[PDB]
């Protein structure tokens, strides 16, 4: 069998949250072969759940598991911003354990990006080249725009590390030195 | 205490065939399962299979019976990962996990760090470094490199406050771009991929 | 037909204990056997009325497959006129049993290095069980002519005692998973076959 897992969820600060697994199998022996994993982005899984009328040790007592029929849950009694992380279950009752899609959970909490424009050294334009960096951080919301000044090579990415639960962007417009010199303002949009 | 670390990184091209391992601490090598996961970019998780290192018992997925094979040295208390004609499939986070004294034998109860292995052909490229009203912050740039596995520091590492590495831009030609700011001193990256090291100031 | 449940009884990840052994009702299948062949090295594969060669070529009424792991120094107590702690007061086979006992040892995958509590055996009981009996009762036997509670004491103890198998004691101690699939061939409608 394969489980499947609801790709999203939310939830807000506070209060709790359940996370649906079907496709969970059986054995001659038990039936509550169900664990729960916790990876944050770039670390490694974290075992959360195990024997699911059971927790490991270490775990906060606010991560308690239900059982129902070939789905199993998962609670969490209290979100908070550390939660934000993929969580996967498992079966391992015929001696293969099969992994679920994941469920990204998007707590809701506190919110203005800081914008920072570095222009191009002289190393960069003695090379025939020309970058313009600009910089986009402390930004809570996954999403946030850009823009470059006439209406405008220039790539950015949306997501970022999360390490004080706060979002981040970087662009980097990429010219060449006659084009820099010939004429600039990051332009930065968000809710 | 008990820990299990991986090999680093493995930047290869198809058909090199070469070897992750896993050297365990802290434990005893020879009763407790020890096997490897898979983890693709931005998808889930998967089992490749485990193995005893007391006797040469390898239990493996229907997905990976005879496209890797899981070895163990219990003298050394180490296991390995033998790929043979790696595909560009393979690209993946493969993580290492063991039993645990908690559940049952096939539950993975502790974990590893992860080796990225990169299976790829785009030249294998180091970097180019480029030291970047405002007083303030003072950065690095960093250009030209398809190797994702990039480290970015200061001073060898004394300076840390300020300091913010952020993720990089694949931009369309392939090759990714990021940049690291220290709020207020030379910047070193290191490209392991290439054994390419450089040492920069502002 | 549909192929038969071999699998989750031989490839499950734990079994149960023996004061719990586990009945699959299998029916309506087509038994191939040869796949326990090559499954592991069974340390005990001894059939009663059938020989293991000649089971693909026969029909069953209704096969019943147990399942429960034992400690290796009393595997010889799981066939028909035993006697013993789990022969007795655990799991007895009939003198008349036509089936075959599936024995393997399961130290790799039954045995932890800080011990397996999760597999119980009861040691104590006012009457020895009967052919195809279970006793999941967890009542404090009294050894004594005082009367007991729910709590132990001096003379009434717990009924259910833990075998904490470890990778390190040797063989006879050692965990040893049973299979004793139980067959009843005889002029009866047949509900599983072998593949022709």
């Amino acid at each position: 069998s394969a489980l499947t897992q609801p790709r999203s969820v939310s939830g807000s600060l506070g209060q709790s949250v359940t996370i649906s697994c079907t496709g969970i199998s059986s054995d001659v022996g038990g039936d509550n072969y169900v664990s729960w994993y916790q990876q944050h982005p770039g670390k490694a899984p974290k075992l959360m759940i195990y024997d699911v009328s059971k927790r490991p040790s270490g775990v906060p007592d606010r991560f308690s598991g239900s059982k129902s029929g070939n789905t199993a849950s998962l609670t969490i009694s209290g979100l908070q911003a550390d939660d934000e992380a993929d969580y996967y279950c498992c079966s391992y009752a015929l001696s293969r354990v099969v992994f679920g899609g994941g469920t990204m959970l998007t707590v809701l909490g506190q919110p203005a990006p800081s914008v920072t424009l570095f222009p191009p050294s002289s190393e960069e334009l003695q090379a025939n080249k020309a970058t313009l960096v600009c910089l986009i951080s402390d930004f809570y919301p996954g999403a946030v725009t850009v823009a470059w000044k006439s209406p405008v090579g220039v790539e950015t990415t949306t997501p970022s590390k999360q390490s004080n639960n706060k979002y981040a962007a970087s662009s980097y417009l990429s010219l060449t030195p006659e084009q820099w010199k010939s004429h600039y303002s990051c332009q930065v949009t968000h809710e | 205490q008990m820990q299990l670390v991986q090999s680093g990184a493995e930047v290869k091209k198809p058909g090199e065939s070469l070897k992750i391992s896993c050297k365990g601490s802290g434990y005893t090598f020879s009763y407790y399962w020890i096997g490897w996961v898979r983890q693709m970019p931005g998808k889930g998780l998967e089992w490749m299979g485990i193995i005893y290192p007391g006797d040469s018992d390898t239990r493996y997925s229907p997905s990976f019976q005879g496209q890797v094979t899981i070895s163990a040295d219990k003298s050394i208390s180490t296991a390995y990962l033998h790929w043979s004609s790696l595909k560009a499939s393979d690209t993946a986070m493969y993580y290492c996990a063991r039993q645990g004294d908690l559940g049952d034998w096939i539950l993975l109860g502790y974990w590893g760090q992860g080796t990225l292995v990169t299976v790829s052909s785009a030249s294998t490229k180091g970097p180019s470094v480029f030291p970047l009203k405002s007083t303030a912050a003072l950065g690095c740039l960093v250009k030209d490199y398809f190797p994702e596995p990039v480290t970015v520091s200061w001073n060898s590492g004394a300076l840390t406050s300020g300091v913010h590495t952020f993720p990089a831009v694949l931009q369309s030609s392939g090759l990714y771009s990021l940049s690291s700011v220290v709020t207020v001193y030379i910047c070193n990256v290191n490209h392991k991929p290439s054994n390419t090291k450089v040492d920069k100031k502002v | 037909t549909n192929l038969c449940p071999f699998h989750e009884v031989f490839n499950a990840t734990t079994f149960a204990s023996v004061y719990a052994w586990n009945r699959k009702r299998i029916s309506n299948c087509v038994a191939d056997y040869s796949v326990i062949y090559n499954f592991a090295p069974f340390f005990a594969f001894k059939c009663y009325g059938v020989s293991p060669t000649k089971l693909n070529d026969l029909c069953f009424t209704n096969v019943y497959a147990d399942s429960f792991v034992i400690r290796g120094n009393e595997v010889s107590q799981i066939a028909p006129g035993q006697t013993g702690n789990i022969a007795d007061y655990n799991y007895k086979l009939p003198d008349d049993f036509t089936g075959c006992v599936i024995a393997w040892n399961s130290n790799k995958l039954d045995s932890k290095p800080s011990g397996n509590y999760n597999y119980l055996y009861r040691l104590f009981r006012k009457s020895k069980l009967k052919p195809f009996e279970r006793d999941i009762s967890t009542e404090i036997y009294q050894a004594g002519n005082r009367p007991c509670n729910g709590v132990a004491g001096p003379n009434c103890y717990s009924p259910l005692q833990s075998y904490g198998f470890r990778p390190t004691y040797g063989v006879g101690h050692q965990p040893y998973r049973v299979v004793v699939l139980s067959f009843e061939l005889l002029h009866a409608p047949a509900t599983v076959c072998g593949p022709k």
